[PDB]
This record gives structure tokens, sequence and C-alpha cells, in this order.
């Protein structure tokens, strides 16, 4: 839902995720820069980390 | 001497493909213009007739270590969409040569 | 309205639009330790 | 003393020029319409323009500049050449269509008033095109990416 | 006899015709797929010649088959084939081998005969199967009622309609029906599709009493604010109010073959044609809007991702296209459209 | 399955962004594709359609092509019958029982041409043979259809096929690997019909 | 010199610098000489401002008007 | 919203006489008038007033004015 809501009607969506109380596993790029993470790509990744 | 083996990053906007950004190394030099390898061009598809770059540069070890390995410009010399080499001579070059 | 002919942002006025968050961080933001110019062709340097 | 005109040029010139002259007159005739007529001189003024390209390509020497610079790869085609040297040929109006009428002038001799005139509207319509263009390129880059 | 040869003959000037049609649509995919490649020249020139050939392409293309539909003769002994595209000999002054169908000079074709000798001798037919001709001839209820029956479901209110709105009792009378009736039949579109139509002229005319109503005597020259807002306020409240439904309901409301038909005869060829008539409204695509919306809101950050003339670091400062195109222009540029 | 970096030379590295990698390498040259008309004043330009940009669109959102073309269902004898301006199509299989039948083509559109160098025939005529899946039409088929009539690899080869097409027709030189990548977003999901 | 004859085609009334595209940018036929139609503004303002033509002046009505030489027989 | 060209012409004080005298030329406005509804001019004044805005109330002094006003001031 981090980053449907990104690109998708922010109010819908955080409304079906509230209701459903659904959480995102933060794996990917537009959700990882969000939240300041290092991105999970690259030299991000627990493996060389 | 500080400014010795520190990697800069080069972007030219707007960057359609990731060598649009580029690190090189940079040399003090008098004027108010930064001068740019002929071969990189095509990389950032620019000419020198009034376009201008940004500089950015890294600080943290980490940081400087990518810039100096991964996005550094001897390093980038094949296109990554098809393999096809990127920096190679152009224009006067390819007369000379020739 | 208040003041003026416009609508009071409210807060879900605000990460909804085009400012607000969710958006305007895939923009772009500015950040120090960086600078603009001018190029000009130097045939003297090497690749690196 | 370097940008060479082909000698040959004058006769393509003067026999298409009889064949749209033959094409006005079947047209008259009422054998053809407005939009067919058109079309047919396009074509006649396409064909004319190839072979002034073909003459001049088969006539500048291998060691000419201007055909050299092409020729090595360097930069630049031989349409521009033919441009410079050989005719313009047609132009566009700003609905879009080609206007039957072509420029026969060479920028080399100096297009006269009328065909400026009439070539700047396909200069002013691509300067507009050039930005709106990569609106969709950005558009799909986006979703691509997404 | 002479027949079979005539018509041997015939076969071959018709195979001769398709040689050069065949040679000219090759020339043009030749000159298409060059313009694609290596055109050289400008974006506008190159769309421009592009668009031109593909256009070219497709003309020749869909004259594939069937290509001549006789031969005219004159009181010239003139030849003038007539066909479905205009065929002319370059190296002959451009003699019309093949006349179009359209052209003036091919008018005889429909519009003479020995009654009316418009200089024409024999005129022939062809009559053709594939790319080759087979011979040749010379010469010297309930339908009604169904859309009447679809009619009689826009009937008018026997008695006049009363609102009932939140604070003005509104009240629609047989006139209103009427008229408005009378502008759907006008657009032509089937009952289902005319009942936007019927809605609208509905909701207008009822709107604009309430709006003056209400505030008879209390907002007529103030035009500045409360002059429109009160309208779309009342319509939307109109829109919602369950008696005003019922009532559209009542007349020229959704029907199908299957009610229509057996109300008609209570009061398969029938259903499935009655269906074209019926048509269909799009009642409430609310979805539809959401779509718009998301793809409004979609290029409104395509066109925000793009660099801004804030910082500009290019040559000269050149147009962009958030000068040229906007968000509901771009939204709407990638629709379906089908 | 990657294969090679085409940036490096070697085998991918893990942790590579390929998604962003292909997305890029196929955007950059969008703007050297032909695109459809800017101009609002006119007449609709879809029906006048290039292959750029706008067929890019068509492959990439899997819609259905304006300028729909039929497939073969079964492979198998065919047999064209001819009309007043229509025809009709009916593929009989020589190694089943009940014939297959088109009949809503018109002879306002070419039928596909048999590309064989050496036949040389063209259109295919009455007699002729065809299998699964081929082309009856010149056009542009369903990836629906194509998706409905053989497995999901099938479809996706056919995507890539038509954008790599496309793309190469003018000039525009991308790996296939990156087509691929893209593609392959596409079938990630499975509709579930009951529980 | 040029600013002060200027012919611009936006502000109250006119038409807005996101509209109008392609349209009425164009050089119509009848700029030939009352508008020049190959000087003009690469900026967000191309077609919509442009320059009057040396032979030129503004008719009392509000008409640009060119003059020509009479030719008869 | 759409009104018959006939209700305009009978309320600036044309008749049925005077316009299938002058308007024989033309096929579509015969049409027109066949279908148009209104006899007199009087009529046509309050039918385009109770169109215009059907909230007041319709009098045949009142719909001349509002027209009169419109245009002709
Ligand atoms: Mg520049």
């Amino acid at each position: 839902w981090l980053s449907a809501a990104s690109f998708q009607e922010t109010t819908r969506v955080l409304t079906d995720a509230a209701i459903n109380c659904r959480s995102d596993k933060l794996n990917g790029l537009k959700e990882n820069v969000i939240i300041g993470k290092l991105i999970p790509a690259g030299t991000g990744i627990s493996r060389y980390r | 001497e500080v400014i010795a083996e520190h990697p800069v990053l080069l972007n030219r906007a707007p960057t359609l493909h990731r060598l649009g950004i580029q690190a090189f190394e940079p040399q003090l030099v008098e004027g108010k213009a930064i001068q740019l390898h002929p071969l990189v061009c095509e990389a950032f598809n620019a000419d020198f007739d009034g376009d201008q770059m940004a500089v950015h540069l890294p600080l943290s070890a980490e940081a400087q270590a990518e810039a100096r390995i991964l996005m550094l410009s001897s390093n980038n010399i094949l296109s990554p969409a098809s393999g096809k080499p990127l920096a190679m001579p152009r224009l006067d070059m390819v007369t000379g040569l020739y | 309205t208040g003041p003026g002919n416009r609508p009071l942002k409210s807060l879900s006025d605000l990460l909804k639009g085009k400012q607000g968050r969710f958006r305007q961080n895939l923009l772009g933001k500015r950040v120090d330790y960086s600078g603009r110019s001018v190029i000009v062709v130097g045939p003297q340097l090497k690749l690196h | 003393a370097d940008v060479l005109v082909p000698p040959q040029k004058q006769e393509i010139l003067e026999r298409h020029e009889a064949e749209a002259d033959a094409i006005e007159r079947k047209y008259q005739r009422g054998a053809l319409n407005h939009t067919e007529r058109n079309e047919s001189l396009v074509k006649i003024w396409q064909d004319a323009t190839e072979e002034v390209g073909k003459a001049l390509e088969e006539f500048y020497p291998a060691d000419n500049p201007i055909i050299t610079i092409v020729k090595s790869g360097a930069t630049g085609n031989l349409t521009q050449t033919r441009t410079l040297a050989g005719m313009k040929g047609l132009v566009t109006n700003p609905k879009g269509e080609f206007i039957p009428r072509p420029i026969k002038s060479s920028f080399r001799e100096g297009l006269t008033v009328l065909e400026y005139f009439i070539n700047t509207h396909g200069a002013r319509k691509g300067l507009a095109d050039t930005a709106l263009r990569t609106a969709d390129s950005g558009y799909l880059t986006r979703r691509l990416v997404d | 006899r002479d027949y079979e040869d005539e018509l041997q003959s015939e076969r071959d000037y018709v195979a001769g015709l398709y040689a050069r049609l065949d040679a000219e649509r090759a020339q043009s995919q030749r000159r298409y797929a060059a313009a694609l490649r290596e055109h050289g020249g400008t974006a506008v020139e190159r769309d421009a010649e592009v668009r031109a050939l593909a256009k070219d392409i497709a003309r020749l293309n869909v004259a594939d088959n069937g290509l001549c539909f006789g031969r005219l003769d004159t009181l010239d002994d003139a030849r003038l084939y007539i066909g479905r595209l205009g065929i002319f000999d370059r190296d002959n002054d451009f003699e019309p081998l093949l006349l179009d169908w359209r052209a003036p000079m091919a008018r005889p074709f429909y519009v003479a005969t020995a009654a009316n000798p418009e200089n024409m001798r024999r005129r022939r037919q062809f009559h053709t199967l594939g790319r080759k001709v087979v011979d040749f001839t010379d010469e010297i209820k309930i339908l009604d009622v169904l859309k009447a029956a679809v009619a009689d479901r826009q009937e008018l209110p026997s008695e006049p309609i009363p609102i009932d709105l939140s604070d003005v009792t509104m009240r629609i009378d047989a006139e209103t029906a009427k008229w408005a009736r009378d502008e759907a039949r006008k657009t032509g579109l089937p009952h289902n599709e005319a009942r936007a139509e019927f809605v609208d002229v509905v909701t207008y005319v009822v709107t604009e009493r309430a709006v003056a109503r209400i505030g008879r005597g209390w907002l007529t020259r103030d035009d500045k604010h409360a002059w429109e807002k009160m309208r779309a306020d009342v319509v939307g409240e109109l829109e919602d109010h369950e008696q005003f439904n019922a009532a559209l309901d009542a007349l020229w409301p959704i029907l199908t073959p299957e009610d229509v038909l057996a109300q008609l005869y209570t009061s398969v060829p029938l259903l499935d044609e009655l269906v074209d008539l019926l048509g269909r409204n799009k009642a409430a695509d609310e979805a539809a809007e959401r779509e718009r919306r998301e793809e409004e809101a979609y290029a409104a950050g395509v066109l925000d991702l793009m660099v801004d003339r804030e910082d500009l670091m290019d040559d000269e400062d050149h147009l962009l296209a958030q000068d040229l195109i906007d968000a509901e222009e771009l939204a709407d540029r990638f629709k379906e459209q089908d | 399955c990657y294969g090679r970096s085409m940036a490096t030379g070697k085998l991918v590295d893990i942790g590579e962004a390929v998604g962003i990698v292909a997305a890029q390498s196929i955007g950059e040259p969008g703007t050297q594709l032909t695109m459809r008309t800017f101009h609002q004043g006119g007449v609709t330009g879809g029906a006048d359609i290039v292959g750029g940009l706008p067929r890019v669109q068509e492959l990439f959102e899997a819609r259905v092509p304006r300028n729909k073309a039929p497939i073969a269902d079964v492979a198998g004898r065919v047999r064209l019958e001819e009309s007043d301006k229509f025809f009709k199509i009916t593929i009989v299989p020589d190694d089943g029982g009940e014939e297959v039948v088109y009949d809503k083509l018109s002879k306002r559109q070419r039928l596909r041409v048999i590309t064989h160098e050496d036949g040389t025939e063209g259109v295919l005529s009455d007699g002729d043979h065809v299998e699964v899946g081929d082309q009856l039409m010149e056009g542009a088929a369903d990836p629906h259809e194509v998706l409905r009539v053989q497995g999901p690899r099938e479809v996706q080869i056919h995507l890539v096929k038509e954008v790599q097409e496309v793309y190469r027709a003018q000039g525009v030189s991308i790996h296939d690997k990156h087509i691929e990548v893209i593609v392959r977003q596409m079938l990630r999901r499975v509709t579930i019909i009951d529980s | 010199l040029t600013h002060k004859r200027r012919l611009s085609a936006l502000g109250p009334g006119g038409l807005s610098r996101e509209r109008a595209g392609l349209e009425v940018r164009d050089v119509h036929p009848s700029h030939y000489g009352r508008m020049c139609p190959i000087e003009t503004p690469e900026g967000p303002n191309i077609g919509l401002i442009g320059s009057l033509s040396v032979y030129a002046r503004v008719n009392p009505f509000g008409f640009i008007e060119t003059p020509y030489r009479k030719v008869e027989n | 919203r759409r009104q018959p060209v006939t209700v305009l012409l009978k309320a600036l004080g044309w008749t049925n006489e005077q316009i299938v005298e002058r308007f024989g030329f033309s096929e579509i406005m015969m049409g027109t008038l066949e279908k148009d509804t209104t006899s007199g001019t009087d009529e046509a004044l309050l039918d385009i007033y109770r169109k215009l805005r059907p909230g007041e109330p319709p009098t045949k002094e009142s719909a001349q004015t509002l027209l009169e006003n419109l245009f002709f001031k």
C-alpha cells in the first residue's frame, strides 16, 4: 500500500489498507526510498551489506 | 592536495539512462567552465554551445567507493541497452582516423 | 473558504494532491555539496 | 567552390515540370479529382527529388570535403547534402499535407521570397512539435519503470 | 466463339493493370520502410512522408481485389475503363488506363442510358472472382411496429407529478414531459441512449423553477454567486431524490426486449433486433469516471516528473511539454478509443 | 537465465537492478520512434496507424488491437468461401473431427501472404494448410486469443517478437532480454474462478 | 526597438501559456507582409509572440494592413 | 438551449405570410417553419421569455422588454 499510494488515490488506498489492517513488507525500491532505508538492490542487499 | 583522488559525480539532466550520471577524478583548472572529455559527450548527450553540468560530491567512504568503482566513467564504455560501444571516436576523430 | 476565494487545505488535502508526501518526494529535492556550471571541451583530459 | 551543383539538375526539373503540366491537364479533363491530382504531383516530385539526389551522389568526387564528411560516417546524411546543393523538394503545409508545388531553388542558390515563406511552415511546426514529442515518451518510460 | 477470346483478352489487360498495381505497392513499401529507418530529415518531414506512404499503401491494398467494374465506350471509341483506382501511363502523357468511378469523367457509368445518351457507346459490366475476370455483360412489417411499440414506452403523466423537494414542493406537468420527450426523440438515439437527453431536459427545467421559486424575492439581482451554484446544488439533490427517480421511471424508463415485448402482447428475431433499438444507457458509470480521474491523476505526475524551468541548464530557454499539453489531454491521449 | 550484463560483458551479478535498466533502455529511444499526430483539429489518427509508440503501447498494455486479425484454432485444411463482398474460411482438422469456421472476414482486408521465399504464392488460397495459431489475415493478432489458443509461453514470445519488430523497424536496437523482463510482469497472476 | 513593436497573443482576454498547442502558433499564409514568420521567441511563447513587419501600419480599426503597388494593364 | 429560428423571427415582429414569401429559397427553413408551433408574434416573445427564465412570471410586456434589453440596448 505504501507504493500503491504513490500513484493511486491516496485516500482510497489508505482506507482499504486501514480497514484490512494489512502490513507492507519493505521489499522494493519505491517504498524504501520513502522510508529513507537503503534500497534492497546492488550494494544494499543483506548478502553484501 | 585535498582534492586528490576524490571522485566527483557529473550529471546532465534529463537523465534518460543511467549513463547520464558518471564519476570523474577532478583536477583544478583556472576559469569558470567545467572541462568535459570529448568521448563521454554521447553518453551525456551534450554539446559545448551553452550546456551546463551539475556536480555532486560524495562524502562517506561507501559513497566514494561507489563512485570510484561502479560509476567511474572508464568502466562504462559499453551501452547497457545493447552492449554496443558508446565512448568511441566521433565527428572530427572519425574524419581523422578515416 | 476563509479569506479570499480558495478552500482551506485540511489534513487529507495533504499527502493527497500534487503536493504532500506520497508525492513531491518522487519529484526531486535540493541537496548540499553540489554545484552547476557551463562546460567546455577538454581534449587534454584522460577518460577518467 | 566546394559546394558543387550537378549539371543534370536542370534536365530533371524540366522533365518533371512537363509531367506535372500533363497531370494538371488531365485534372482539367475531369479524369482526376483534387486529392488524386495532389497525390500524383507529390509522387512525381518525390521521384524528381530522388533522381536529383542520385545525380548529385554520382557527380561529387570522392575527395570533396562535403561528401567526405558524410561518407566517412562522421556526421550528416546525403539528404542534407542534396538540400544544400540539390533541391529542397516538397514542404509541408501547417495542416500537414505536402504542397504540390515544390521548392526548386537550392539553399546555395538562395530561396526566393515565396519559397522561404512556404518553407517556414514546416520549421515552425517542427520546433513546436519537438517538445510535445517527449511527453508520451516520458509517460511510457514511467509506466515501464513502475 | 470470340467470347472465349474476348474473355482472355480482358483477362490479360486486368493482369496488366495488376502488374502496375503490384509495382506501385512495392515501391511504396520500400519508401515506407526507408522513411522509418533512415529518413535523415526533420521530424515533421519524416512523419509527413511516412503518413503519406502508409496512407498510400492502404489505398492500394483495399483495391487489391475487384479492381475493375467494367469498360465504357464513348462515341469517340475511347477505352474508359472504370475501377477503384486511377492508374495512368506515365510513358504516354499520363493517358488514363483506368479511371476512378468517382471521377467526373466516369460519371456516365451510372447516369447514362440509351434514353440518356451522354456520348456513350456500348457499356460493359464485369463479373469477377478474385484477381481475375470470369465473365462480362454488355449493354447498348413488425419492424415498424417494434419501433412504434418502443415509442409507446415514452408516455406522459396522467396527472401533474409532484416532486416534493426538500424545501419547495415542485410539480411536473404534462407539458414538461411533452417537451422533454420531443428533445429525446429529436436526437434520434435509442430509447436507452435517449434517456440522458430526457433526464437532462427534465432536470434542467425543474431545477430552474426551484432555484427561482426558493429565492423568490430574496435572490433576484444577486447573480454574482447566487445564480449558478443553487442550480448545481438543486441538481445534486434532485438527482438523488427517490421520488424524482421513480417519476422518471414512470415514463420512458429503462426497457428491455423481454419486458417490452411481453407488455405489448399482454396489454426470437424481434428479441435480437430489438436489442439494437433498446441499446444501452451507461447508467451511472461512476467507475469509468474513477478510471478517468486515476489516469488524469497519473498524467499530472508524469508532467511534474519532467524538468521544470526553475533550474534549466540548456543552451537556451526552449519550449517544454508543460507549455503545450495539460494533464487531461495527456490522460485522454492513451484512452481505449475503440 | 538473464545472461551476461550488456554493460560489463560478463555474467550478471547478484543484486543487479535488472528492472530499472530494462525500463530505461526501452524508454530512452522512445523519442526516435514515429508518434501519433498532435493536431487537435482534423480527423482521428487511429485509422492511419503508424508503427511506432502507439503500437508499443498497444502491445505492452495488452489491449485488443484496432485492426485485429484472426488466428487458426485447430490445424487442418483451409477451405476459402467467397461471397458478394465478405468471405468465409473454414478449417477442417486432418487429425480431428469438427471444423472451425470464421465468417466475419471481409474482402476489404488483404489475406495473409505466405512469406516462404521459394513458394512465392503470397496470399493463401483454397486448399492450403495451416497450423494451430497461424494468422489468417494481414494485420495484428489478439494477445488474449493467442493465450487462449496456446500456452502462456507462446503469448510471451509473440509479444516480445512484436515489440522487438516495432522497435527494430525504425533503427533502434534493443536486446530481447529487456523486452522479456518487461513482458514477464504481465503473466505473474492467475485468475481464480472457484475456491 | 524590437520590444516596442511586438505582437503578443496573451494577457487579459488572451490565450493561456499552457493552451492552444500547434493550432494558433502555426504560420498562417496571412502573415506575409503583416507579421514576421521567422523571428519569434523559442521559449514557452513560440508563435504566440511575434514582430510586426517593416512595411506595416495598424488600421484605425485595428487591422494590420500592408502596402502594395497598383498594377493596371 | 436550441430553439426554432422562426420563433426568433416572429418575436422580432415577423409573421408566417412574410416568412413564407421571403425565405422561399432554402427548404430547411421551410421545414423549420412547418415544425414551428407558435402562431403569433406575441406568443413567440412569451415562449422565449418562458424558455429563458421559467422561474419568473411570463408576461408579454416583460417578455418584449427582456429581449429588447438583451441585445437592442
Ligand atoms: Mg546545446
